[PDB]
DNA sequence: CTCAAGTACTTTTTCCGGTCATT
RNA sequence: UCGACCAGGA
């Protein structure tokens, strides 16, 4: 506890003492490129282009949005969407590097301008740690 | 490394030559000729156009394919390519440059304005330093309006010799926007000089005169400062930003370019068609904009050519303009990888040298290890181990060189390591790793530690090390870097370790000591009341991991057998550690378990805190790692740690709201001291209200009176806090923090418990804001405590809410002035570190910069690493004659004063031994001459100086080594002793030099350092005080040899470097913590500031009046300036038209004694003079204060005017003091007026000018007595709001021996540089000691002798040190960047590549340290080691 | 628990900082630096309460320092170069005795202290005589009708802008004249910069109003130009529909574009990790 | 050596370098009232021989602009008629060394 | 503030400067 | 043809998530 | 994958 710092009881620590919930709310949309050229959500695999995330896909559902369960951790797709050209460019959104959680709601709507809107919350709860300050 | 094998030999840049592109080699080095502004899409198509943007050059969409050159990114560097404009167009840099050379050459002819015949031109021809010389030139030629076709010759003036022809006026050339017009001449003619004209002009200018100015032939002719060909450079410098395949995106600089190729494909279609004339101007000087706008955008003249966004352009100088800019955020510091950085933790069970690195952080970090039949078979079981165990290994690199991730590879199962690979594994437990933490304003910021793998995701990290880094773990990170080369890692190990670190030089003593709980529980554990019983004593042993397994016998047997607390401490502390101290009453016996008594590594007497456990001068850290060794001292830290922390964890320590509680009646005493307090003040409220109050000089009634207030009221919380403090049992927790020193003061203790105090806001006590009143809840002109801030409370007692609102006015200018000055302090470190940067020692004991100038002859004047340096008295220096003639004098010829023969063996056989007495002669001469020359040095008769090698420590071991019994005779001889000293100074070398210029160096390096020796070890000295055998004397005279010389500096030591950080850090911390002084003041001195804000002037009297205060008084009047305008009360205009009688029956008996008296001519010259009369009346108190008669200030005015104004004056006596004045000889109204200006703002009546409130001063004085002893005999001195060294230096009555300014300006052009020097020393240290702090002399010292060496003042700013002969490199790294590098190349300027600067532009191991030297292999020795 | 007073703008919870300004329409006299061929200066930032909020300041300055003979008081009025002595103002108003230009300034005839400070003002106003000789000395014809209408519309456009007020523009310049002048005396103190009643905040709707008001005149310009065009609906929401939503989003209010001048961070995301935040 | 009262003309100080190899040398005589080399911070500079100095610059290895520099217009480099080259041994007191000698070349 | 502003600071600027060669009325807040 | 004042220029501590527009 | 603003940490 010397020099600012502090000790806790771990004991207290466990029966709930100082716990946090994090939630983190993911954003995405259909890109639309003048002529009706729009880009798309689904789970893609490999086709023609091939450039694409290291990360699973796996977790995601065929409208490329993974559901309220599942628990998300590494590099996981938690949006998956596509842009053709003139075809699997990615334009998938993966789960932040340093995080890792269970997806908690995901909701599908639409923007002012008719495209596919989605917004998805990943919760986590944080347990009093060591270089956690207070 | 830019990749792939390349046959070409490898070197190293050794010199950086400076000029300008010639138009010639621009088209050659050129790869593509550049002529469509389109970039690329050869319509449509995603290829590049054959046009810009690789119409050959550099390479994009990552094809190997590149002009045939094939590589491909990472390899190919890019390839330039050029663009032929259709006009000449001026650099923007050089514009300047080119006016200038414009106005040296004939503008005609191009032959130089001024040739070999004007004399102040063959002065200026003569200047060996380029820009020097072409400045002298220019400011020659600029004057000379006309091309001289004949001058006069050398001879005779009257006949003339023809020089270079043709006459031509030269127009007066001056600046519009871009362009240059003249104006050549009843009215001129003024027109713009084209950039075609200029060139051919330049063109013509010859060689022997444009090398005559800054130019140079080869390199950079005054032609090439006008555009001609322009160079383009390739992809990899403008980057095409792409964000997707159809999304293009291309850089700010490839549309710059693309906008110059637009303008110029103009230009060209209007001159190559059908010339409109003077649309052609039009369109050229667009060109001239857009290339101009390209190399520079911010420019003077208004338009920042600004993209359509409203976004200016970014241009090439911007790119290279410092912090962010090329050369400061990219080269002078850079990202790094092998880099790590999370919050701290503080670990009490880690050693001092360790750090705590969590498994995360030591799996991802890699050290590169090569496949050696050594490690062979551990680092196999690493790579099978894999990059997700702890010890494992994240990838194998070949011999073929390529990369296995060992995450991927389906071979990383397998792998049979052949030698010559490289293993990058996980870093490990005991790897050299750099630790610091930000701001790095130390050498001890970035320390080397072992790694500790532990679990949990801190760094872990010793508290004994937190003050070095100045961490706390309140929520602080801090960064790990990861040597990558065996080699890097010695560096660390050998060089950074944090044992190394532990004695610190800029204060030459330790820099970390024993911290908070440690500290705190050190002092508990220590005194007497203090005893542990058998079952914990044992436990506290074993935590010592280098007990050695005996249990000491206790203090106490008796009853129960008891140990003490310092009895078990001093199992940490190791053998051979002798250590005295002495505080208050410290007696050999002391009874407050005073001061300190520790002998051979066991506590005798005394309490542990922070006088003896900390980071002091004289405690036991610095004795441990001079005696013992810094990683035996590394121990010592822990070993304390392990039992204190121990003792304490089973002892407990707290704090409570009782700890702030003081006594009832304690309290009701220090409430009547702050109502006494009160009371007293408004006594001298009312009375300064009844007007009887006197101002002490220098400050109104008001200054003077609140001074008083201020005083009773800071007088009264400091008592008060002192009833509370003496009140605190020894049981009070928050006392025993300020006891031990782990936290808190007497202030901390006083405003908790007793009260507050004043509060200030810009030194005065909280001001009225509203008109005159506080705040709206008091009345008008109330100066009472409690309305401006007075906190009569403590903290405990609670805070009324006027006292909170002044108390946070209060406490808010200090997080003002912590922001504030914060930056102004860095900026002065950042100035500091880059002016002495290049400054180190050299193996030839000399400290030079980058240009091998010599600034200090030899390290701080003595040779000496500031480490190896420990305060020690000089015994000859001080006390009477007659107790230095009983402490050294040995007289064998006389029976009272010879050496007892109990003493030595030699004793009775000794005495009458004429010959050995011509030896003890000259001994005794020689002390004598010591103590003259040291009295000599150290004026004040101070003895206590850092000096290397602690003499006193080696006596005090060579007794407890050689267990000297004081009862029996020594076995030495006065020859022994005598001769062995004699001896002993012959070999301190510092200097090694056969020659004798080094040898009398040599010399003179040891002076003061023998004085110490001779006083040490004097013939009686060593016999009767010492008592030393022949045996432990030989020891002494070996082991003071032996550290002496480890003392000395170290060739390559960056004492440049240190000397900026060891001024800086404290500078820096004095601001960050929450007469012109400190930070203020610094900057004055450093920035040699002109006009500074306190002028004063230190005059002492003569030497036979220093005591006389009537002495003093008469110069204090004779020197402070007396204006008229300071004695006079009104100046009035009256018409009197008769001079013989006056209209005022006032001035009836002043004309009746001036006129029948006065008859001296005054009849003829005049009977009348003028009707209009000035009539000004003076002030009694006025001028009896400042001393002055009527006759004295009369006679002034009438020989200022002389005989042009008839003056006459009432007399002292008479009532009203009046001054009469007439003209002598239309509209003399005003002008009368004019002439009473001139008499009140430019009248001297006594005093010398610029010397304002002069104030005496009685000094005290250290001077030694006729007995021979020092004492306090006090002076008077005078002090000066003003300064005029030139003319008080004259003055009569005073010593100008001693006379001195804070205005070290003025003592420089007065006594010349070398007194410079004294004085911005003096100063120097001086703002340093301001702050209580510390630094050893040679760090000032360098600084001081930095700015003067050059002949002057150099200020430590761009217009300063940055302005000299350095590297160009050097010197744009700081200030001035893209500046100094174009005239680099305008003057061909050519770079040593010696400064440490341009190696790390360079990417060079730096001629620094380390690289101060070279390592060869010998063949010789290799077949002889076999 | 949410109590509102912020905006959603794309779907981001947007809080108008409070804008600290000095107040306008306040006579502020203040003394001038060592190396100053000024001594002490009488300001008013004088703008319209609505009326596009104008930017001009009347500097009225006293020439000359403590000691140096005869001081003169000029005064710099809006789009005319040079700083014209006060009694060619009080000329060009209307007042044209000297001892009627006095009796605007010094409001007592027993202070001849303050009168005497007055004198060689007088003297340099003395050139010029007449109304009509003192609107020429505003630098024929034209530059007469040009200084007729600066009076009105530049100097002093607080009070009245509109006409025949020549009077009371005459006695708050030499109120003025009278406060610059008790600060030369030291009869009244210098007034503070840092007096928080001096002051005004510049919340949501005043940072609105400045805002829109741009926005709008951007709007007529273009309802003008489609006018000219129509050579014989067209109104474009967008403008401000978008120029708010723009200056709200980016915080960089200026917002015409916008740019780097004009702007800082005045909109915020607001602050949601604890209530009291 | 010349010492004037208050001024010499324009006119006659422009004929000291009328007569060489000799040298000329004007002194105020407010000036040379107070000796100023007597002053505390003023240590004895010293005037180096041509063998002297060859051989300084020989030991310490140096090139002539690699030795700190007197100014010519320096008080005592004036009280000493230092002329361009000139080396000065200054020899001043040290409260590290005890003595501690510097070098200065003239401008 | 924003209240002030939305009942009658609005209907001011759209009043003051307006007209033009077209005039402005009463501003209406859905 | 000297020297007062006005003119312009260049600096301002060190490391370490969100939202906007547009590349 | 580009850099500007804002808000924060010691
Ligand atoms: N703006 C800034 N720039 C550089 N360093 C800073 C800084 N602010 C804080 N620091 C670093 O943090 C150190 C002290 O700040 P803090 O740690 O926040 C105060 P503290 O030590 O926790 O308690 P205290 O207020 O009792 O001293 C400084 O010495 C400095 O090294
Ligand atoms: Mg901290
Ligand atoms: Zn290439
Ligand atoms: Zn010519």
């Amino acid at each position: 506890n010397q020099e600012d710092s502090m000790i806790m009881n771990q004991s207290s620590i466990d029966r709930g003492l100082f716990r946090s919930l994090f939630f983190r709310s993911y954003m995405d949309q259909e890109k639309k490129y003048g002529m009706s050229i729009t880009e798309t959500f689904e789970k893609p695999q490999r086709t023609n282009t091939l450039r694409m995330k290291h990360g699973t896909y796996d977790k995601l559902d065929d409208d490329g949005l993974i559901a309220p369960g599942v628990r998300v951790s590494g590099e996981d797709v938690i949006i998956g969407k596509t842009t053709p050209i003139s075809s699997k460019r990615d334009a998938s959104t993966p789960l932040r590097s340093t995080e890792n959680g269970i997806v908690d709601q995901v909701l599908v709507t639409t923007n002012q301008d008719g495209l596919k809107f989605v917004k998805v919350r990943v919760r986590t709860t944080k347990i009093p740690q060591i270089g956690d300050k207070f | 490394v830019g990749q792939q094998y390349s046959s070409a030999p490898l070197r190293t840049v050794k010199e950086v030559q400076f000029g300008l592109f010639s138009p010639e080699e621009v088209r050659a080095i050129s790869v593509a000729k550049i002529r469509f502004p389109e970039t690329m899409d050869e319509t449509q198509t995603r290829a590049k156009i054959g046009g810009l943007n690789d119409p050959r050059l550099g390479s994009i969409d990552r094809n190997l394919k590149c002009q045939t050159c094939q590589e491909g990114m990472n390899e190919c560097p890019g390839h330039f390519g050029h663009i032929d404009l259709a006009k000449p167009v001026f650099h923007v840099g050089f514009i300047a440059k080119i006016k200038k050379v414009c106005e040296c050459v004939c503008m005609h002819c191009g032959k130089l304005l001024l040739d070999e015949h004007n004399e102040l031109m063959r002065q200026a021809l003569a200047i060996k330093d380029s820009k020097k010389r072409f400045a002298a030139i220019w400011t020659l030629c600029k004057t000379k309006m006309v091309c001289e076709t004949d001058v006069p010759s050398e001879d005779d003036p009257t006949q003339l010799v023809s020089r270079g022809g043709c006459g031509n006026t030269q127009p007066t050339i001056r600046k519009d926007g871009l362009k240059l017009v003249g104006s050549w001449k009843d009215e001129p003619e003024l027109r713009v000089l084209s950039t075609e004209e200029i060139l051919n002009i330049f063109k013509h200018i010859s060689v022997k005169d444009f090398t005559s100015l800054g130019f140079n032939e080869v390199f950079s002719r005054p032609e090439w400062m006008i555009l001609t060909c322009l160079p383009v450079p390739p992809p990899p410098v403008r980057p095409s930003i792409s964000f997707n395949e159809s999304q293009r995106g291309e850089d700010d600089l490839t549309f710059k370019l693309a906008d110059i190729l637009k303008a110029n494909i103009s230009l060209e279609t209007l001159e190559h068609n059908g010339a409109p004339h003077h649309a052609i101007e039009e369109a050229e000087s667009l060109l001239q904009f857009h290339v101009a706008t390209y190399m520079d955008n911010d420019i003077a003249g208004q338009p920042q050519a600004l993209q359509k966004s409203g976004r200016p352009v970014k241009s090439i100088r911007a790119r290279l303009k410092g912090k962010e800019g090329r050369i400061r955020g990219n080269l002078m510091g850079k990202r790094v990888d092998f880099s790590a950085r999370t919050v701290i933790s503080g670990d009490p069970n880690l050693e001092l040298d360790q750090v705590g690195v969590p498994k995360s952080i030591a799996k991802t970090l890699t050290y590169p290890e090569v496949v050696t039949p050594y490690n062979i078979d551990r680092l196999t079981q690493l790579v099978r181990n894999g990059p997700n165990e702890h010890p494992g290994a994240k990838y194998v690199i070949r011999d073929s060189g390529d990369r296995i991730d060992l995450r991927y590879s389906k071979r990383a199962g397998d792998i049979q390591l052949q030698y010559g690979w490289k293993v990058e594994r996980h870093i490990m437990d005991n790897d050299p790793v750099l630790f610091n933490r930000q701001p790095s304003l130390h050498k001890m910021s970035m320390m080397a530690h072992r790694v500790k793998v532990i679990p949990y995701s801190t760094f872990r990290l010793n508290l004994s090390v937190t003050s070095p880094y100045n961490a706390d773990f309140d929520g602080d990170e801090m960064n790990l870097h990861v040597p990558q080369s065996e080699e890097t890692r010695a560096e660390l190990s050998q060089l950074c370790a944090v044992p190394l670190q532990i004695v610190s030089p800029q204060s030459n003593k330790p820099c970390m000591g024993i911290v908070q709980d440690t500290l705190c529980g050190i002092r508990k554990l220590t005194l007497r009341d203090t005893f542990i019983e058998l079952d914990q004593v044992l436990n506290m042993l074993y935590w010592v991991p280098d007990w050695d397994g005996v249990i000491p016998t206790p203090a106490i047997i008796k009853p129960k057998p008891l140990w003490s607390g310092k009895q078990i401490l001093s199992v940490a502390i190791p053998n051979g550690i002798h250590l005295q101290r002495f505080d208050e009453g410290t007696t050999l016996l002391s009874p407050k378990d005073n001061g300190m008594l520790i002998i051979d590594g066991q506590i005798i007497f005394g309490v542990v805190e922070k006088k003896t456990v900390g980071s002091s001068n004289g405690g036991l850290i610095h004795v441990v790692t001079r005696e013992k060794g810094p990683q035996v001292c590394a121990k010592l830290f822990g070993n304390i740690q392990k039992v204190v922390n121990f003792w304490l964890l089973h002892n407990g320590f707290s704090t409570g709201i009782g700890d702030t509680i003081a006594d009832g009646p304690t309290m009701r005493e220090i409430t009547e001291t702050i109502a006494e307090a009160k009371k007293k003040v408004l006594d001298v409220t009312k009375e300064a209200q009844a007007n009887l109050l006197t101002a002490k000089h220098g400050m109104t009634l008001r200054e003077s009176f609140e001074d008083n207030v201020v005083r009773f009221l800071n007088e009264a919380r400091d008592k008060a806090g002192r009833l509370a403090e003496v009140n605190l049992k020894d049981l009070n927790n928050v006392k025993q923090m300020v006891m031990a020193g782990s936290k808190g003061s007497f202030i901390n203790i006083a405003q908790m418990s007793a009260c507050v105090g004043q509060q200030s806001v810009e030194g005065k006590r909280i001001a009225f804001g509203f008109v005159d009143r506080t705040l709206p809840h008091f009345s008008k002109d109330d100066y009472s405590p409690e309305s401006k801030g007075f906190v009569e409370n403590s903290y405990l007692r609670g805070l009324t809410p006027q006292e909170f609102f002044f108390h946070a006015m209060g406490g808010r200018e200090g997080l003002i002035d912590t922001a504030v000055k914060t930056a102004e302090t860095g900026y002065i470190q950042r100035r500091l570190v880059k002016a002495l940067e290049d400054i180190m020692v050299h193996y030839d004991n000399t400290t030079r910069n980058s240009l091998g100038n010599v600034i200090q002859f030899i390290y701080g004047e003595d040779g000496m690493d500031a480490a190896h340096i420990e305060k020690q008295s000089l015994d000859t220096i001080g006390g009477s004659d007659a107790a230095f003639e009983k402490r050294y004098r040995v007289d064998l010829l006389n029976t009272d004063h010879t050496l007892d023969p109990s003493l030595l063996e030699s004793g009775s056989e000794i005495l009458g031994d004429l010959k050995l007495q011509v030896l003890l002669d000259e001994e005794y001469k020689q002390l004598v001459k010591d103590r003259k020359f040291l009295r000599e040095v150290f004026v004040d008769g101070e003895a206590n100086w850092p000096l290397p090698v602690n003499i006193r420590r080696i006596i005090q071991n060579a007794q407890q080594t050689f267990h000297i019994d004081h009862t029996k005779p020594s076995d030495l001889t006065i020859k022994d002793i005598v001769l062995g000293v004699k001896d002993l100074q012959e070999n301190l070398l510092v200097l090694r030099g056969k020659n004798e210029i080094i040898q009398n160096a040599q010399r003179d390096a040891v002076t003061l350092f023998c004085c110490l020796l001779r006083s040490r070890l004097a013939t009686r000295r060593v016999l009767q005080e010492y008592r030393l055998t022949k045996q432990a004397f030989d020891w002494v005279l070996s082991n003071i040899e032996a550290q002496f010389l480890r003392s000395v500096v170290h060739p390559g030591e960056m004492v440049g470097v240190l000397a900026a950080q060891s001024i800086g850090e404290p500078a820096t911390q004095m601001t960050l913590n929450t007469v012109t002084s400190g930070v203020p003041r610094l900057k004055e001195i450093l920035n040699v500031a002109k006009n500074m804000k306190t002028p004063s002037l230190t005059v002492y009297l003569e030497p036979g009046h220093a005591a006389d205060q009537e002495q003093a008084k008469l110069i204090r009047s004779a020197i402070e300036h007396t204006t008229l305008k300071s004695v006079t009360i009104a100046s009035e205009i009256y018409y009197d038209p008769d001079p013989r009688s006056t209209v005022i029956p006032e001035d009836e008996e002043i004309i009746q004694l001036h006129f029948s008296l006065l008859d001296e001519e005054a009849e003829q010259s005049f009977d009348q003079q003028s009707p209009w009369l000035l009539r000004l009346e003076l002030d009694r108190a006025a001028m009896n204060d400042k001393d002055l008669t009527m006759g004295q200030v009369g006679e002034r005015i009438k020989q200022t005017f002389k005989n042009d104004l008839f003056v006459i004056w009432s007399e002292d006596n008479d009532e009203k003091l009046i001054i009469r004045c007439r003209v002598v000889r239309a509209e003399e109204d005003h002008m009368l007026k004019k002439i009473e200006n001139t008499m009140l703002e430019n009248i001297t009546l006594r005093g010398v000018e610029n010397i304002e409130r002069v104030v005496m001063m009685k000094y005290d004085r250290k001077v030694p007595s006729p007995t021979g002893e020092y004492v306090k005999e006090p002076e008077w001195v005078l002090e000066t709001d003003g300064v005029n060294l030139s003319e008080v230096m004259t003055v009569p009555g005073i010593d100008p021996t001693r006379i001195y300014t804070n205005s070290f300006i003025d003592i420089m052009e007065v006594l010349g540089i070398e007194a410079g020097r004294a004085a911005l020393y003096k100063e120097v240290y001086n703002v340093i000691a301001s702050d209580g702090s510390y630094v050893n002399y040679r760090h000032m010292a360098l600084l001081v002798d930095v700015m003067t060496t050059q002949g002057g003042l150099t200020s430590v700013t761009r217009h300063g040190f940055n302005r000299s002969n350095t590297g160009a490199l050097m010197r744009c790294s700081f200030e001035e960047t893209v500046e100094i590098l174009f005239e680099a190349g305008a003057s061909a300027e050519l770079d040593d590549c010696r400064g440490v600067s341009e190696n790390v532009i360079l990417g060079q191991m730096a001629p620094i340290g380390t690289g101060a030297f070279d390592v060869m292999i010998d063949e010789e020795s290799l077949v002889k080691y076999m | 628990f949410d109590m509102g007073g912020y905006f959603i703008i794309n779907g981001s919870e947007k809080v108008l900082i409070a804008q600290e300004r000095s107040a306008g329409n306040i006579v502020q006299v203040f003394k001038k630096a060592a190396p100053s061929p000024i001594s002490h200066v009488a300001e008013i930032r004088s703008a319209l309460e609505k009326g596009s909020r104008f930017i001009s300041t009347l500097q009225v300055k006293l020439y000359g320092r403590e000691g140096s003979s005869a001081r003169t008081i000029k005064a710099t009025l809006p789009y005319i170069k040079q700083d014209i002595p006060i009694v060619i103002i009080f000329r060009a108003l209307g007042i044209i005795p000297d001892g009627e230009i006095l009796e605007h300034i010094c409001y007592d005839v027993n202070d001849w202290q303050m009168l005497e400070m007055l004198k060689p003002c007088v003297e340099d106003g003395f050139v010029i005589q007449d109304r009509e000789t003192a609107l020429d000395f505003i630098g024929k014809e034209k530059r007469i009708q040009y200084a007729k209408d600066i009076l009105q519309k530049e100097f002093l456009p607080h009070i009245t802008q509109l006409e025949g007020f020549e009077s009371r523009k005459a006695f708050f310049l030499g109120y003025m004249i009278n406060r610059l002048l008790l600060c030369a005396l030291d009869r009244k103190d210098q007034d503070d910069r840092d007096h928080f009643g001096k002051k005004r905040l510049d919340l949501a709707g005043p940072l609105l109003a400045q805002l829109f008001k741009t926005l709008f005149k951007k709007l007529t310009k273009d309802i003008f130009r489609y006018m000219q065009r129509t050579v014989e609906l067209a109104i474009n929401a967008k403008t401000i529909t978008s120029g708010l939503k723009y200056a709200l989003a980016t915080g960089n209010w200026e917002q015409k574009k916008a740019m780097s001048s004009r702007a800082a961070g005045v909109s915020q995301v607001l602050n949601r990790y604890t209530y009291s935040s | 050596i010349f010492v004037y009262q208050n001024n010499i003309t324009p006119s006659a100080m422009k004929l000291v370098p009328s007569i060489p190899p000799a040298t000329i040398e004007t002194f105020n005589e407010a000036a040379l009232v107070v000796n100023i080399t007597h002053h505390e911070l003023v240590p004895k500079h010293i005037r180096l021989s041509s063998d002297e100095k060859r051989e300084l610059l020989k030991r310490y290895r140096l090139k002539e602009s690699q030795l700190p520099r007197i100014q010519r217009a320096d008080p005592v480099a004036l009280y000493l008629g230092l002329k361009r080259g000139e080396v000065v041994k200054i020899i001043r007191k040290s409260e590290t060394s005890g003595r501690y000698a510097s070098y200065r070349i003239c401008m | 503030s924003f209240n002030q502003f939305v009942d009658y600071t609005l209907q001011d600027i759209i009043c003051e400067d307006s007209t033009l060669i077209i005039s402005f009325g009463k501003i209406y807040v859905t």
